């Protein structure tokens, strides 16, 4: 059925919203002085 | 959530030729799916031997729960000297009825699995790997995470982890080049060479791909709802001696 | 004004000092109550002589440890023990006992970013740093030297006033405070606790020593240390320290004798073996063994490990056992950078991973330093081939 696909993709997206975070901050991070 | 507990079946049972002495043993009508796959389509992988058959087995009476979504997959090949290989996933003791059924009908003989860490970072590429409705490989990456847990005197040391979120994976595997299993190609070599650490030799206890899978000694767990196919093909080339 | 003085008594639970009290040995419990009741005397009726025979007897009788501890809890000093007492039992315990006890360093900096070498004359901190606190706290301080250490060691602990209770007037107590002082380094050492007391005392400390320049406390690792020989041993002012692991022979410095020597016996005409080293790298591919080759091969990583072919300290365990170190390395490739975050846990780490390379599942050859042992006890991330602490 649909529904669990719906949710699926939906958790998909979220944690790929999650991991953008992550990223973001690991290379501004990198440039530190420290 | 999703876990997975594999067994080996030591003959090619048809399983459709029995599905309604199953039902009624189990007092319920479960489906019965049959597909001819062609998984390790991949050059160097081959193009023979690929004919998978697989079977998609459940016993829902409902589906709110992984004991009540229990699926089961029968995956074998007539080449194959043990043929085919069984798994299930939740704690129902459903399970265990059909399992018994099984054995007891087709007079073949059954046992569990276990994975070594080569075939775990091999299950580990095979689960990042996606195709296109083109015909076209592709990679997700995942922060990957090896945990070990050495026995060593005075518990010395008792654990340690390698931690290598996305971008380093990707940079490591763009670095060797365009490749297909970069946890075999690229990662490990790195590791050791900065390290001087045989990933393969040291005692690994679980690979985990964040958010998508976690592979251990016994068991798969999976963010799915199901695996693709991959990692059964892996398991199948697995099984064998 | 608020200063206490050694006469008070405290309040607290009976069974709790009872089951600290049972620890120490008979032996030192009469050398501890001999000394109490001459300096306190007691309820007991007699001179310390007709106490002195009692305790013999007692003792050449083969009494157990429960008599004395119960005469001393319930008949000599019934109401409860002064604090002076209550220090002295931890005293002693952590001199006996000093591996249950944890720490953490701290290092003393002046305006200029320099080092602060404290040179502390008892007397004054500790009047200076009784006057500071009791003008916020009720405070009572007790300071020692460790019996086989270069280190000067205070106890420092804070009562406060009354659940519910009437005119009894006892002061309760709460969970003491440590802080340890080297002769002649810019180091200190404290007990790992971040509630507001402890923020108090160490800010009193920092306030109190200076006297001439202002001095501030700045943290150098997040981590804590056991065993008050350990982190005297890693950053107190001995020849270990910046001369960890494989470098521990400069720190022992028997290798070499002064000139005058006499010449035949100096070690230039005897020599020493060693093995050749393997630089294509065999390792991975692959009992067809001897035993000499075997020998030398454990004894280079033993020296890999250790510095010291005879292995200066079972054959694994270390100068300074770590528990957890965490390592993050920083390199580039074709002008991507790539991080690899290494986290160890156990009793000892180093001796666990010089086990593996005797077990061959780790070659030596490509062990880096900072994975070696060096650089002991910091945390930190490596860039361009140099080690760097973790801020």
């Amino acid at each position: 059925e649909w529904k669990k696909q719906r949710k699926d993709s939906h958790k998909e997206v979220e944690r790929r919203r999650r991991e953008n975070i992550n990223t973001a901050i690991n290379v501004l991070s990198d440039l530190l002085p420290v | 959530p999703y876990t997975w507990k594999f067994l080996g079946i030591s003959k090619q049972l048809s399983l459709e030729n029995g599905i309604a002495k199953l039902n009624q043993l189990l007092n319920l009508e479960v489906d019965l799916d049959i597909q001819t796959i062609r998984v390790p389509s991949d050059p160097d992988g081959g193009t023979a031997a690929d004919e998978y058959i697989r079977y998609e087995m459940r016993l829902d009476i409902s589906n709110l729960d992984e004991g009540t979504y229990s699926k089961f997959i029968f995956l074998g090949n007539s080449k194959m000297e043990v043929p085919m290989f069984l798994c299930y996933c939740g704690t129902d003791n459903r399970n265990e009825v059909v399992l018994q059924w099984l054995k007891a009908e087709y007079g073949v003989i059954m046992w569990p699995i276990k994975f070594e860490q080569k075939t775990m970072i091999k299950l580990a590429d095979a689960s990042i790997v996606h195709v296109t409705k083109e015909n076209i490989e592709q990679i997700t990456w995942f922060s990957s995470k090896l945990y070990f847990e050495p026995e060593t005197q005075d518990k010395n040391l008792r654990q340690f982890s390698i931690e290598i979120p996305r971008e380093s994976c990707e940079g490591l595997a763009l670095g060797y080049g365009n490749t297909m299993h970069p946890y075999n190609d690229a990662i490990v070599p790195y590791i050791y060479n900065e390290t001087g650490m045989a990933v393969e030799r040291l005692p690994l206890t679980s690979v985990i791909l964040a958010g998508h899978t976690k592979i251990m000694r016994e068991s798969i767990v999976t963010s799915t709802r199901s695996l693709r196919n991959r990692v059964l093909a892996v398991v199948l080339q697995s099984i064998q001696f | 004004e608020l200063r206490l003085e050694d006469n008070y008594v405290p309040t607290s639970d009976t069974l709790v000092v009872f089951k600290q009290l049972m620890k120490l040995p008979v032996t030192v419990l009469y050398d501890l109550t001999l000394s109490w009741f001459a300096k306190f005397g007691g309820s007991f009726d007699g001179d310390i002589y007709l106490l002195t025979e009692t305790l013999d007897l007692l003792i050449e009788k083969g009494v157990r440890r429960n008599v004395i501890v119960n005469r001393i809890l319930y008949v000599y000093w019934p109401d409860g023990l002064n604090v002076f007492q209550l220090a002295e039992i931890d005293c002693h315990l952590m001199i006996s006992k000093p591996e249950k006890f944890k720490w953490l360093p701290s290092k003393a900096l002046r305006g200029d970013g320099k080092p602060y070498v404290v040179k502390l004359q008892p007397a004054k901190f500790i009047e200076n740093l009784q006057t500071d606190l009791a003008k916020i706290y009720h405070c009572h301080v007790y300071m020692f030297k460790h019996p086989s250490l270069p280190v000067l060691i205070t106890r420092i602990q804070l009562f406060d006033s009354n659940l519910d209770k009437f005119q009894g007037k006892p002061l309760i107590s709460r969970r003491p405070y440590y802080v340890a002082f080297p002769l002649n380094s810019p180091i200190i050492f404290h007990s790992v606790d971040k509630d507001i007391y402890a923020r108090l005392v160490l800010q009193s400390i920092s306030r109190t020593i200076s006297e001439r320049e202002t001095i501030i406390f700045k943290p150098v690792q997040k981590i804590p240390v056991k065993s008050i020989h350990n982190i005297m041993t890693l950053l107190g002012p001995s020849r270990f320290a910046e001369s960890m692991g494989p470098w521990e022979c400069y720190a022992s410095a028997n290798f070499e004798r002064s000139p005058l020597h006499d010449y035949k016996k100096h070690q230039g005409l005897t020599g020493k073996k060693v093995m050749v080293r393997e630089f294509d790298d065999s390792f991975l591919n692959d009992g067809k063994e001897e035993p000499e080759i075997r020998r030398l091969r454990l004894e280079k990583n033993m020296i890999k490990f250790k510095g010291s072919a005879n292995g200066v300290m079972s054959r694994y365990s270390s100068l300074v056992p770590i528990e957890k170190v965490g390592f993050t390395l920083k390199n580039e490739i074709n002008s991507r950078i790539i991080t690899i975050k290494l986290k160890f846990n156990g009793n000892d780490i180093f001796g666990g991973l010089h086990e593996l390379c005797d077990k061959n599942l780790i070659n030596i050859d490509k062990v880096p330093g900072w994975l070696a042992g060096e650089n002991g006890s910091f945390s930190g991330t490596i860039m361009n081939g140099d080690f760097q602490r973790e801020q």
